[PDB]
DNA sequence: ATGCATGCATGCGCATGCATGC
DNA sequence: GCATGCATGCGCATGCATGCAT
């Protein structure tokens, strides 16, 4: 893949700052990356989470997140899912055509030693109470996306072939990356026409973010002098000139 | 020894060339220019290489397209018989000989063996190819990579190998439409791509125009 | 797209998308620019090749042996990886700041979308050039003339690809002709270089916007070469 | 084709066999060739606008290639039909059945300019 | 002490289900 | 709207290795 003694620094700090505690945690979650602080919170609501509850009638309410990116090319949505891949727990990347739907949810298979049939595991099914990363989401399928719909709906998965039936817990979070249909988002068209996806699958999700590259003189000299810092920085302790 | 002397001296007549173009498909009537360009194909030129930087091939590739009914079969059939190494495939399909290399055992001698495409089989020697419209992706992809890198590359089953595929290449064809159509180019009279046609040096136009003549003589043969 | 460059279409003539075109650092174009002079010189430097190919193999002036070039540069990706500095970063900054300006202005004046846009993508394409170009002489760090060689480069490649005077003047001679021609008429060549010599344009625009239409099949010769007639 | 030739020869071959006879004789050979003839098939859609129009093309591409309009075209074929039509009823049909043709053939077909 | 039935691949022939390309 | 390419289960026979019941 714990301390002993953070537990009194954890104490001080919260006891100090209360409520600048979220705003702090948002701000210090990707120095790599400038702007985009509805985004790093959104973010930072994922890897919090909410509270699953479940009744006395067996009912279960979903507690997880989804969030969907939308954006022109080159706005550090994939340097977004690497971090988050990286700092998760468990995390797992999965593009669009890249896994099918027999890889995503778990699929039987008949064991030629003993005859019987046997239960393997999907991607979502691994990661359970974690994070699944899907880049090119427009590229995928239709049937993916209905297969998806169940573990977005409630978290669980149903299979059966005759012989053997089982039901399977996949309660994860999603976050997905698409790019518009025209490659850039058109600012005079409706946002359901970019989008192009049906009503069913967005109410699904929880969250939807619009990202434009607004070619302002500011912001572009504020991310120029953001990008070349960070290009020129070396870590200390390698001698300048240092291969790798 | 004495055959030596007797080329010598057939290279001294004064028709030689002539009488070697002649030669050709005895059994075939007309298409003096075909035989000819078969015959500077079979020749050959020679390849360059100034360092290790700028390779030239030397084989003169050629390319028949024709209506049905043209005997374009009989003169692969021909130049298989006269060839020292030729390899004769087809890609209709079911050919004794494959165009791509794969590994497998053998069905007779239950080998583990790999076995390269035609291609290959022809290095130093002649591929020909009949109904070259009806190939598949994987045909068509080792084609032109035979063609252009002269090499064919193999990852497979754990083997990555590159293998060398000089050989001299003559494909028969005939047209999308069933009819060549003078009006349309040949880029247009033909399902192939413009970079495979590219690679051909000598391209053949074969057309079925009705003439008296030139059919009684044919019956009459 | 079409098997041949067009000039006077400009953009279209690219299937790929904008998202895949904003990956690569550096889009060159070659055309078959026609001259008598140039064919010449070509032919003769193909036929000396092949003549000499089988005689010597010798460096024309100083050129590294293939087996030094390659030891040399694996020798030096292996050594050493230099860096950028402070002025050289101000000076790509205001270029790209610049550049971004100006293609933002063309955008809007043009009314199309272009399809090679210019994103943060191309500033760390051009610092990469500059740090490679550093690289090729074990500097650690670069200078301020690697960076304009990159800028060079990159403006010669890039801009002109996606600037693709003389094309809009190419389009305006084009659209005048397209105004003044009419289906099923008859239009002397010499008529029409002596209406758009009196409006002052060079003579090889219309000679190559009159190639370019039949090339498409929009003229014809009627008369031998010297009467033209529009078709569609 | 030539495939019909071979095919010609095998039915002949066949009838001999069926006649038993040692040689193959005219009478097969014409009984192959009106049995290859019953098997083709016509098509059916005409004739006169295809042979109108391949002389009207004709005589076009051969007076563009040895050196018109379209009154002078119609006078040379009433010209040439001269010696064909008896009345003046039937010249005035003609000439009329042709001009529509070669509007038809200008502005529909595309063939003339 | 010896010859044979069985465990473990592997080819053969086949049908069945999922995806897509015209 | 359907035939085909690409897995995958089913049923089977065949060959190579070995381990001991009569
Ligand atoms: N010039 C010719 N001289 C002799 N025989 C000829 C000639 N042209 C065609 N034929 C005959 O035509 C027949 C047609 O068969 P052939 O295999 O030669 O056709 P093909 O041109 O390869 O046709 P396809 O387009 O169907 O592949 C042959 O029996 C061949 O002998
Ligand atoms: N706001 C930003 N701050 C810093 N770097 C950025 C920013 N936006 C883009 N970049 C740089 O541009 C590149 C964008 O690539 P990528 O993240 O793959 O774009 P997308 O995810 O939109 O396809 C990244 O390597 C990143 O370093
Ligand atoms: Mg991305
Ligand atoms: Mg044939």
């Amino acid at each position: 893949s714990f301390s002993a003694e953070d537990i009194a620094k954890i104490k001080k700090f919260s006891k100090t700052r209360s409520k600048d505690i979220f705003d702090q945690l948002a701000k210090s979650l990707a120095p790599s990356i400038h702007g985009h602080d509805y985004v790093k919170k959104a973010i930072l609501c994922l890897l919090l989470g909410g509270v699953e509850r479940d009744l006395e009638n067996g009912s279960h309410i979903r507690g997880d997140i989804n969030i969907l990116l939308i954006g022109d090319p080159s706005v550090a949505k994939s340097q977004l899912l690497r971090y988050v891949l990286c700092t998760a727990p468990r995390a797992i990347p999965t593009t669009g055509r890249g896994s099918s739907g027999v890889g995503l949810t778990a699929a039987v298979t008949t064991d030629q030693e003993t005859g019987e049939r046997r239960l393997e595991a999907g991607a979502m099914v691994l990661a359970d109470r974690g994070v699944v990363c899907i880049d090119e989401f427009d590229k995928m399928s239709d049937m993916d996306r209905t297969a998806i719909h169940e573990v977005m709906e409630q978290g669980r998965v149903t299979i059966a072939k005759a012989g053997i039936h089982a039901r399977l817990n996949a309660r994860c979070s999603v976050l997905a990356a698409a790019n518009p249909v025209y490659g850039r988002y058109d600012q005079y068209k409706t946002p359901m026409e970019n989008i192009g996806l049906q009503d069913s699958l967005l109410s699904r999700f929880d969250l939807l973010f619009i990202m434009l590259d607004q070619m302002d003189p500011e912001q572009d000299r504020e991310i120029s002098d953001h990008v070349l810092r960070m290009h020129r920085y070396r870590a200390p302790g390698e001698q300048d000139g240092d291969a790798m | 020894d004495e055959d030596v002397k007797m080329i010598t001296s057939l290279s001294k007549d004064q028709q030689i060339g002539e009488k070697i173009f002649a030669s050709i498909a005895p059994s075939i009537y007309g298409h003096e220019d075909i035989k000819r360009g078969l015959a500077l194909a079979l020749f050959g030129g020679e390849p360059k290489n100034p360092g290790g930087k700028h390779k030239v091939r030397g084989d003169i590739n050629v390319l028949l397209c024709g209506d049905p009914g043209t005997a374009k079969s009989q003169f692969l059939k021909y130049i298989e018989k006269v060839s020292s190494r030729a390899i004769f495939t087809t890609g209709q399909g079911a050919s004794a000989v494959g165009l791509t290399a794969y590994v497998q055992r053998h069905p007779v001698s239950r080998e583990w063996t790999l076995e390269a495409g035609a291609l290959v089989l022809a290095d130093r020697g002649v591929c020909l190819i009949d109904e070259f419209d009806k190939m598949n992706d994987q045909d068509r992809t080792s084609i032109h990579e035979a063609m252009e890198q002269q090499s064919i590359s193999i990852s497979k089953a754990g083997i990555v190998t590159s293998l060398q595929a000089r050989c001299t290449v003559i494909a028969a064809a005939n047209p999308i439409g069933g009819r060549y159509d003078p009006s349309l180019t040949f880029s247009e009279n033909v399902d192939l791509t413009e970079p495979i046609i590219s690679r051909f040096d000598i391209l053949c136009v074969v057309r079925d125009t009705v003439d008296p003549v030139q059919d009684e003589m044919l019956a009459r043969f | 797209v079409f098997g041949r460059w067009d000039e006077t279409k400009g953009e279209d003539n690219i299937d790929f998308m904008p998202t895949i075109l904003s990956r690569f650092d550096m889009i060159f174009i070659v055309k078959d620019e026609h001259n008598e002079e140039r064919d010449v010189m070509l032919a003769k430097h193909v036929i000396t090749l092949h003549v000499s190919a089988l005689t010597q193999t010798q460096a024309v002036e100083g050129e590294i042996d293939l087996a030094k070039l390659k030891k040399f540069i694996a020798y030096c990706r292996v050594k050493c990886g230099p860096r950028l500095s402070a002025e050289a970063a101000e000076k790509l900054k205001n270029r790209y700041i610049i550049m971004r300006s100006g293609a933002r202005q063309h955008e809007r004046d043009s009314d199309r979308r272009s399809s090679i846009p210019i994103t943060v993508r191309q500033l760390e394409a051009i610092v990469r050039i500059a740090e490679a170009l550093s690289k090729m002489k074990l500097q650690p760090f670069a200078t301020e003339a690697d960076v304009e060689e990159a800028l060079r480069l990159f403006q010669v490649s890039t801009l002109d690809a996606a600037l693709s005077e003389d094309q809009e003047m190419l389009s305006r001679i084009e659209k005048q002709l397209k105004r003044r021609f009419a289906i099923g008429s008859q239009v002397s060549e010499h008529s029409i270089i002596k209406d758009f010599t009196k409006q002052k344009y060079p003579e090889h625009a219309i000679h190559k916007v009159l190639q370019l239409m039949l090339r498409r099949g929009e003229i014809q010769h009627r008369m031998q070469r010297k009467v033209l007639y529009r078709l569609k | 084709t030539v495939r019909q030739l071979e095919s010609m020869i095998r039915l002949s071959e066949a009838m001999a066999r069926m006649h038993c006879c040692d040689e193959v004789q005219p009478k097969h050979v014409k009984e192959a060739f009106r049995l290859l003839n019953k098997s083709i098939i016509r098509v059916e859609t005409f004739s006169e606008y295809c042979r109108i129009s391949n002389l009207i093309v004709l005589h076009l591409r051969k007076v563009e290639e040895e050196e018109l309009k379209r009154s002078e075209l119609v006078n040379w074929y009433l010209k040439e039909i001269e010696s064909e039509i008896d009345s003046e009823e039937e010249l005035i049909n003609k000439k009329r059945i042709i001009e529509k043709v070669i509007h038809r053939l200008t502005h529909y077909d595309h063939v003339l300019i």
